[PDB]
């Protein structure tokens, strides 16, 4: 059983930057990849970055490329979106969600309750 | 006996154009006495009266302000049906849409036969079917059932024997998971002495991605 | 809109046997031009009453409908259990055309505590990589009742969700389901899976387990 809890969302203007936060709760983050996606109403819930294992990398989407900053705190159980450069197509409520495939395959089992981000 | 027919995918891109029809048996697209509607239902909204076509030595037309700007209904008199065309649709537009037929006579002006109904997600997900599980019968009266997860949009049906079982089927509405995909689960209560003489099959259907599963529930 | 249809009350439940009678407003007058509709759960809203009192072809005589102007009502003179259902009314005098808010109509009846049961994931969705781990409340009433998790006998949280039927149309009751979700790797971690039920009509909560791979 893995809860996952986002905050840090918010309203910010464009250019404007927030950080979101993902604390993870009953399993270890550390064995696994932790993923960051998007849902704004009527559309599809998109993959925003990926943050692995330690030394593993990140990779992160095309519309988002250059702006987000994935990043992990094993030893506190929580990764991290920094969201820079923000523009109204950001706004969407933003998962995290746990790879439980440690081959990355990205198996998404447990998913957070999301937080909403607003740019405009 | 007059009936309508719906028909129409229920899963609509934002932008695009949602697309239904309502195929009449029994009456004339043309009648005089009859005007042909669209409403639609959500839980926000409640019941939504959309508009109206119907002939009078003449073809009208009536909408609601709302969506008159992108709203069409217009007649088919050689397949008698009709049509809704609503375009540039939003999330606002997700609703379960109705074609009924309103009778317009000396003593009545009301919507006496109502179409199926069609549920219509404004989404660009694309479609996903659905897995079927079965809920075993445990190791008197024995429940069971079959858990039909992860399918997108809504809905599906599930029946029990193809129809033959219905007496004690409690079929539950769909839940939202945390993935955004749907899940529910469909059970039924038999005699715990029904268990090895007797079989028992789930007919799940998910109209929006063709797909058609049965599974025998088995202790 | 134009015309707003204000139904009264918006819920109310009543025993079977019961006289019930519902209140449409109209906003402004339109004379005769009212009628009623009954929607059961998964339905089409079916027309009870046209021109504010009559009664439509195949419909039970129990219903009736009363009013003009401004203000109708509804009657049905002796409530049977397949009566729940959302009432509505609407008015064709002109366009656009409304409908009222509705009446949900619930069934009251006894209580009756609900038998449970538990199902373990079944083996074809354990070779996928999930587990669904499902708890059913069957046949209760009324409608309250508490679902917890116990997991190797610790109290769970974040990994569940529930679903509540509509009310039977013949009994009255409810069921309701409440599904544990969990990966494969982590179902496999614990031995004793457990849901605990508590409701109005038990004197005390009842519990129903399975060991895994028993």
């Amino acid at each position: 059983x893995v809860q996952l809890x986002x905050s840090g969302g918010g309203x910010v203007q464009x250019g404007x930057s927030l950080x979101l936060s993902c604390x993870a709760x009953x399993x270890x983050x550390x064995x696994x990849x932790x993923x960051w996606x998007r849902q704004x109403p009527g559309x599809x819930r998109e993959x925003v970055x990926x943050x692995x294992x330690x030394x593993x990398x990140x990779x992160x989407x095309d519309s988002x490329x250059g702006r987000f900053t994935x990043s992990x705190d094993x030893x506190x159980x929580x990764x991290x979106l920094q969201x820079x450069x923000l523009x109204x197509x950001d706004x969407a409520x933003y998962y995290c969600x746990x790879x439980x495939x440690x081959x990355x395959x990205x198996x998404x089992x447990x998913w957070g309750x999301g937080t909403x981000v607003t740019v405009s | 006996q007059v009936q309508l027919q719906q028909s129409g995918p229920g899963l609509v891109k934002p932008s695009q154009t949602l697309s239904l029809t309502c195929a009449i048996s029994g009456d004339s697209v043309s009648s005089n006495s009859a005007a042909w509607n669209w409403i639609r239902q959500s839980p926000s909204r409640g019941l939504e009266w959309l508009g109206r076509t119907y002939y009078r030595s003449k073809w009208y037309n009536d909408y609601a302000v709302s969506v008159k700007s992108r709203i069409t209904i217009n007649p088919d008199t050689s397949k008698n049906q009709f049509s809704l065309q609503l375009n540039s649709v939003t999330p606002e537009d997700t609703a379960v849409y109705y074609c009924a037929r309103e009778v317009t006579g000396d003593l009545e002006d009301a919507f006496d036969i109502w179409g199926q109904g069609t549920m219509v997600t404004v989404s660009s997900a694309s479609t996903k079917g659905p897995s079927v599980f079965p809920l075993a019968p445990s190791s008197g009266t024995a429940a069971l059932g079959c858990l039909v997860k992860d399918y997108f949009p809504e809905p599906v049906t599930v029946s029990w024997n193809s129809g033959a079982l219905t007496s004690g089927v409690h079929t539950f509405p769909a839940v939202l998971q945390s993935s955004g995909l749907y899940s529910l689960s469909s059970v039924v209560t038999v005699p715990s002495s029904s268990l090895g003489t007797q079989t028992y099959i789930c007919n799940v259907s998910h109209k929006p991605s063709n797909t058609k599963v049965d599974k025998k529930v088995e202790p | 809109g134009d015309i707003q249809m204000t139904q009264s009350p918006s819920s109310l439940s009543a025993s079977v046997g019961d006289r019930v009678t519902i209140t449409c407003r109209a906003s402004q007058t339109i004379w005769s031009y009212l009628n009623w509709y009954q929607q059961r759960p998964g339905k089409a809203p079916n027309l009870l009453i046209y021109a504010a009192s009559s009664l439509q072809s195949g419909v039970p005589s129990r219903f009736s409908g009363r009013g003009s102007g401004t203000d109708f009502t509804l009657t049905i003179s002796s409530l049977q259990a397949e009566d729940f259902a959302t009432y509505y009314c609407q008015q064709s005098y002109s366009i656009p055309q409304t409908f009222g808010q509705g009446t949900k109509l619930e069934i009251k009846r006894t209580v009756a505590a609900p038998s449970v049961f538990i199902f373990p994931p079944s083996d074809e969705q354990l070779k996928s990589g999930t587990a669904s781990v499902v708890c059913l409340l069957n046949n209760f009433y009324p409608r309250e009742a508490k679902v917890q998790w116990k997991v190797d006998n610790a109290l769970q949280s974040g990994n569940s969700q529930e679903s509540v039927t509509e009310q039977d149309s013949k009994d009255s009751t409810y069921s309701l389901s409440s599904t544990l979700t969990l990966s494969k790797a982590d179902y496999e971690k614990h031995k004793v899976y457990a849901c605990e039920v508590t409701h109005q009509g038990l004197s005390s909560p009842v519990t129903k387990s399975f060991n895994r791979g028993e």
